[PDB]
């Protein structure tokens, strides 16, 4: 009865939560090329609401 | 009315609360209690499966006779007598009981910190007393053999061939009302608010209806395999799995060891997080210095207990302990289930979740308190995402049809079972290739390694979501699907190579 | 007359039970105990493997010498003197034992539970009087380190460096004479109707030798590991595993946890299964209000047990108590071992089935032990089912050539092994190729997973027979087994096509 | 002086112990406690993280700032009185505490086991007048909230959104200089031959350090299971992990359980390999009977103890116990650490080896202790060996570049680490091949399996180095890499005859 | 010393003990094509001999 | 810092630490054709010095 949203996007989603959404933030959960991948908040609360 | 009971219990009873009787409420829960609609009998898959012999004993109200022999016509005092060399440690052990008791509690003086079992005791005759089982002014004498297993304060004989029951909840509750109607009451609290488990679940008021209306359980030959889950699913039945026959003691069901034969193993290990964490470990550690006799609400003062206990969490609401244990309950131990995290952040969860501050903040700060269960739900969605990754490489395989096996050698399951892709079935029936390797190996990642490390997080056990427990495992689980799907693809790479070459 | 040993035991040793004196009996005993042929000593693989520093301790009858150092010579009193300094904890621990406090024991009132020690301690002396060891009326003075580790009741100097021995069960046995002729007498009475094990076996009276006769044992060049094993394995020799010295308290020996070192693990899960039971959960839970110090012949009256245990189930036949723990055995652990499953209906079982349903009706009906030993026996068939199909399959690659390095790279086992499929000593022992992983895959199902399925059936474990143990990890043998199977059939498939090419 | 601090830590300091006062010792230990060069603040990957909420717990002189709300300034009293109602249960365990019990420990007695206690608090006091936190005729009232939280014998007013700290071991140490002094001392202790491990490691005094210096819990994103290791590893930072908060009972850290929560686990099993041997099933049986009120010193005649315990074992050095636990270490868990088993026939190991022996002679002879000692050593490098035979392999396949996916699918870990074979941070991240199957199971082969063997050859329980954990484990993995590899050369010549064939 | 008897057959065999041999049973064991096995216990009971 | 020595030798060593270099020793480790390899201690004791 909900729209599902995968675990890495609610992560990314609380990891905002206190934040503007200019604010980049680490993933919880991706690494690419050698690094941990950043997120930006305004992108993210986007994907979820 | 029963001061601890929800209000949805006596909307969803259609009684009224101001007016309701002892005799009215029990009436009514027990309608519903004993309804196949609302859970009892047999189940919808009630014709693919016939009871063993065990059966009369785990659903004694679809199963249970009374035996052939002995041919006995008995009074009160025959039981006890006859029993005292037929079952001897039943009549020592009830002796003992409070049941067997009842004027030591009557004597009981005001300073003493059991002294709430003499009002429990006035309860009791009051319930009786409504339903026409006590005379107003006559005190129950005790709760004997013959109460439980033929009727309420009898008066006469009984044949043993044709009146002998099994005391189920509804019989127990006949005197505990509160605690059945706690109990029963989980129906009407334990609500999703998408649906994400049937209403009235997880509980222990369902937990028989839980194990029976399971497809592997109702569809698979081995009945004995499959009675060991029945075993630790008869709450709804029976009231002694916490507090035990025939001591029925209170201090007892407060041990954390009283959960441990069912809330332990691979894939909800509560007891084995539970025991390891600092909290668990306190417990062992002080056991022998904390009065087990006083009532939860009394433990952390006048029982001198100084670290929680799965009963001191569980039973405790909002500054009261109740039998229902679903009220704040928010992860329901199986994270990946649909919908679980997404209502996570969700204005009901959060309400839960400040129930449970509220709980840590016994002893704990606010900001302790939250900061700690901060970490668990984000710990439980790392968890689901390392899964969920793994996941989408073996799901992708089999909507390719490229499982080994998926087209060659996959038989169905039995029946009403119907082929599936990592379904529950695959724990319990394997076939050929059903379930593939591969397969197997990604569903046991969600159902018992992340189920685990949510476990062992929402327990305070540190080994217990990162080596031990939880991520460790995970993580190989990942590696060893990542291997062999590479594996699979450079023969098929191979293989491709071969048929060109023909 | 040892009116506690079997017939059996007498006819054995070519006694009359009417006119044999202690000695006679001590001696007759003695005579078998120490003969090679009956299994002291190095066995038959003796020439294979050296004692290491720590064997002196696990079999003294063969190898213990005193150490050279101190020089020194000592009368009875110096012992304690020296060793308060040396080994204090062994001086503190036996102070405080009975052995040290014999006249607390003649002191004992009739009326105490415990007085019955008091006949055991004139049984003692009957014994020594028997032997010459003890004056027709002298009484023993005390059970001193002298006496143990030099010579019963001895009177003068000792010399430290010539005359110490770790003392053995025949040590023991000099005044313990009943205990030890019961232990013994396991050799007589755990005869099997098909030769299903070796006469005696399993039992503790041939433990050492059923380890030092095991090849891979005997064969493999890890003597440190092999010597993990032997530690499990020295009740034969030795008469402190249960009871541990230097206290050697029978209440001790009574908890489950004396057993517990020895009975858990992979392959027989006891202490396990049945401290997660019920049954082991309540031991847990009560054993503060038990009284251990009286006999398990009064535990559940006088001691107030009421939850059953290790010694009070296995040591218990047919009303009476004895250290024969062999009598009511039907399954022995491993239900894949040739003729047991088909044995499990004949009448030699269904006799000792009915000790069992004594044993359980101390506290259940009938009915309901019979029920739920009827789920035992069955959910067992269930589990050796399973492995017996996945071992069909590894046992036709065997047989057929095709395991993995089954024809480039198996080399044999280490002498006097000979090559086999699926053998014990592939566990403690494995080179190349040998064992293939299919192999040792199924091989562990039956020897580990349907072992533990077995045991957590028997101890009452829902968890241990279902999810946990038992039924959930041979799924998942059985799943790997078929997906490994279909693999390597692909793979000979395409690689008689690059075959047919070429 | 402090006569329990080796003479390295006064030469450490430069400080010299005929000399220095409590106040100067104080605070030379705090000067090197609290610098960055030494192991304090974030470490030298601290760019790579960020702390999460319970880190201001975890790392409080890092990271912790007292909370926004309540806005209140308050006294002594008005710690208790308010947080009587916030935190109840904090209030009820420290007024059980010495703590707030002074003047017992001062009416001491000195026929009391407890009059040791005297002693100590008068040592305190000398502590705090040397420091001039207390004056030279004022006794020690108490140690209250006021007194931990914010500072030692406040006389006044404390705003709570300033004055609130977490107690670091430097508050507690500001007391007990000793302990503190004894703890810190590890750093000077532990220095190992040929720096088999880093200097002052492992210990409890750089457990944190060691924490925030591994490459993979600093590169990981997964914070929150990251955290479950600082759980482990916060004995640098905060004294009760042992001892908990707010009882503070030594007695309590005196129990096996104490150490539980973190030395455990499938790197280092030492609760489940202690409790499981005689010597914990002991401790298990007899925890009732000893009193774990009298200091260790006294643990053996006073407090009847009877059987070995993990800080009896561990505190122990040549007949003294201090809180420096690092004394004896030979093996230090990682039998596979270079320069580890290379060591072990050393003088240094030998010494130490020595001092072992001493400690076991509390109640077995030296001969007892000295014979299972070398099974001990022995043991741990068969298992070394079998471990290595298989890391050959291996390690083999990755200078070929052979393993499954490494030169296709092999991506690197995250910064700051650096792609490597068979690396700590394989553990804790994957992606992709990264590791490969047979690289991470070799890795645990040694990591998780030989650490078990040797924890469980060190701790004498038998099956935790035989069949259960150990050498069956080893013997699985060993059989699986063998068998991969072949099936690996065959795929792999089966390849070269399809090239070939084009 | 003993015929080996399988467990499907000694399973078989303990649910046909107190049967009439034509009555039939479930197997404890075996599923083919989507359905527990049937077993008549006439024929099973002519197994153990 | 140590140079390395493998696991089977320096068990080799232990167990000929007390011998005379010619005396030959069972290894703790090693299998070869059915039997468990001997090692004379000079060898041993040579390549450890
Ligand atoms: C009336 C005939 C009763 C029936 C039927 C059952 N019980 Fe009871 N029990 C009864 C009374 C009056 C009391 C004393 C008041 C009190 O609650 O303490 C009890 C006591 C218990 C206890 C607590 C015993 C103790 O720890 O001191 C328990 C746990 C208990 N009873 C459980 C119980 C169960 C599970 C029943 C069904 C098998 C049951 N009782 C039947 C009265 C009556
Ligand atoms: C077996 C006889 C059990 C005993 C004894 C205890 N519990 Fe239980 N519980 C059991 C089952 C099978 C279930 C699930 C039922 C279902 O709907 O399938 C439960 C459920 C719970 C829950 C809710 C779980 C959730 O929401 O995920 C809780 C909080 C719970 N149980 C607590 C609990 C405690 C504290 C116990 C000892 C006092 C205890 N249970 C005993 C099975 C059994
Ligand atoms: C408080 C300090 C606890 C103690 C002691 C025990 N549990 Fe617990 N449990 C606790 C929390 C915070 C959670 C997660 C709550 C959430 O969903 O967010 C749990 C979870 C469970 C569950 C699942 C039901 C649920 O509430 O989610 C079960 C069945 C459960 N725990 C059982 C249990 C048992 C058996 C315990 C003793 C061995 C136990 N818990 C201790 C808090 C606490
Ligand atoms: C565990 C498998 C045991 C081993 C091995 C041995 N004994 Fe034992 N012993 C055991 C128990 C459980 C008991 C209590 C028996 C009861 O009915 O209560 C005992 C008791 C004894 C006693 C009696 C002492 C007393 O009760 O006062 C003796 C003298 C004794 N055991 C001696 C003994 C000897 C000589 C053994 C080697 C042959 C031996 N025991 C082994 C458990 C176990
Ligand atoms: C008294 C406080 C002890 C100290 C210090 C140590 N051990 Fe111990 N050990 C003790 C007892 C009371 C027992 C049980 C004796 C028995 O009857 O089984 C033991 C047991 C052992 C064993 C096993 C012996 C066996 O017969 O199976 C071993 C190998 C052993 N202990 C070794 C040991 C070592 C190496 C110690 C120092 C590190 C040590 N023990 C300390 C009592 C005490
Ligand atoms: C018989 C009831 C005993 C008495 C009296 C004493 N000891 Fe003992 N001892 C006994 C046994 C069964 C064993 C184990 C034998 C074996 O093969 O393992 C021992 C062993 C010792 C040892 C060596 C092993 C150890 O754990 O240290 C010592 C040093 C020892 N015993 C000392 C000792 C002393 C000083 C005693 C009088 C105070 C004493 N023993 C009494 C059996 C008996
Ligand atoms: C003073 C010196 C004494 C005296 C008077 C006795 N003993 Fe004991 N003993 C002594 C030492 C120093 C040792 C250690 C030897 C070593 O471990 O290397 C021992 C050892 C024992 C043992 C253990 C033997 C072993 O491990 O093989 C036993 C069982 C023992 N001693 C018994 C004993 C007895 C019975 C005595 C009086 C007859 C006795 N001792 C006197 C030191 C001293
Ligand atoms: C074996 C075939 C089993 C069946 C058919 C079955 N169980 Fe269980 N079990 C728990 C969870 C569940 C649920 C989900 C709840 C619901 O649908 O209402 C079902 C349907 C089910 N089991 C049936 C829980 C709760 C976990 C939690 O924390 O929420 C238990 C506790 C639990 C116990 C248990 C045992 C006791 C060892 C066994 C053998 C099984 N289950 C087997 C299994
Ligand atoms: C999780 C990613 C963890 C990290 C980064 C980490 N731990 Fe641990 N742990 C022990 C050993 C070590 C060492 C070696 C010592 C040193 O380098 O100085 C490091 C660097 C480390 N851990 C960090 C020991 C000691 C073993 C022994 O006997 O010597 C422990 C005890 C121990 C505990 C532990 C826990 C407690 C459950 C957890 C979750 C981890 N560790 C995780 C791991």
């Amino acid at each position: 009865s909900l729209a599902p949203i995968s675990a890495k996007d609610m992560l990314d989603y609380l990891a905002c939560k206190d934040k503007k959404p200019t604010d980049v933030v680490k993933s919880h959960t991706e690494v690419e090329n050698g690094k941990i991948v950043r997120v930006k908040c305004g992108d993210i609360v986007a994907l979820v609401q | 009315d029963i001061s601890t009971v929800p209000d949805e219990t006596y909307d969803a009873l259609k009684l009224d609360r101001g007016k309701a009787t002892p005799k009215e409420t029990y009436e009514a829960l027990v309608k519903r209690y004993k309804d196949p609609a609302h859970g009892a009998g047999k189940g919808t898959m009630g014709d693919y499966w016939e009871p063993i012999a065990i059966s009369i004993y785990m659903d004694p109200n679809t199963f249970y006779k009374p035996p052939v022999s002995p041919k006995e016509v008995a009074e009160r005092k025959d039981c006890v007598e006859c029993h005292s060399d037929e079952t001897p440690v039943w009549v020592r052990a009830w002796k003992r009981s409070t049941h067997a008791n009842l004027d030591k509690i009557r004597n009981l003086k005001s300073d003493d910190p059991l002294y709430y079992k003499k009002g429990k005791l006035e309860e009791v005759e009051n319930n009786l007393r409504s339903m026409g089982k006590l005379g107003e002014k006559e005190t129950l004498k005790e709760v004997g053999c013959i109460d439980c297993h033929v009727d309420v304060n009898k008066k006469d004989k009984a044949d043993h061939t044709k009146d002998i029951r099994m005391p189920t909840a509804d019989t127990c509750g006949t005197c505990h009302l509160r605690e059945f109607a706690e109990r029963e009451s989980e129906r009407d609290t334990m609500v999703w608010p998408n649906g994400q488990w049937p209403a009235g679940r997880p509980s222990h008021a369902l937990d028989y209806t839980a194990n029976i209306e399971t497809t592997v359980w109702a569809a698979m030959p081995q009945r004995e395999v499959a009675e060991g889950c029945t075993m630790c699913h008869t709450n709804q039945n029976k009231c002694d799995n916490c507090h035990t026959r025939h001591e029925f003691s209170a201090a007892e069901s407060r041990k954390p060891e009283a959960c441990a034969t069912c809330h332990s193993g691979v894939d909800h290990n509560n007891w084995e997080a539970y025991t390891m964490s600092k909290h668990g470990k306190l417990a062992e550690m002080n056991r022998d210095k904390w009065n087990w006799e006083v009532r939860l609400k009394d433990a952390f003062s006048k029982g001198g207990q100084n670290a929680p206990t799965c009963a001191a969490c569980h039973m405790e609401y909002e500054g009261e302990y109740t039998h229902n244990i679903t009220r704040k309950t928010r992860w329901a131990n199986y994270p990946f289930v649909p919908g679980i995290a997404e209502n996570i952040t969700s204005d009901w969860s959060e309400a839960r979740l400040d129930s449970w501050v509220l709980t840590c903040t016994q002893c704990h700060s606010e900001r302790f308190a939250r900061s700690y269960l901060d970490l668990m739900d984000k710990g439980t969605l790392e968890g689901l995402a390392k899964y969920q990754e793994a996941n989408a490489i073996v799901h992708k395989m089999y909507e390719d049809g490229t499982l080994t096996g998926q087209k060659t050698n996959r038989p169905n399951p039995p029946e009403p079972e119907k082929p599936g892709f990592g379904i529950f079935t695959q724990l319990f029936w394997s076939k050929g290739n059903n379930p593939a390797s591969l397969e197997l190996k990604v569903l046991e990642m969600a159902e018992n390694n992340l189920a685990k490390m949510h476990v062992g997080l929402a327990h305070v056990n540190p080994g217990g979501w990162t080596y031990t427990e939880g991520w460790g495992p995970m993580n190989r689980a990942y590696v060893e699907i990542q291997d062999e799907y590479t594996k699979m693809q450079e023969l098929s790479a191979l293989q491709a190579r071969v048929n060109k070459l023909e």
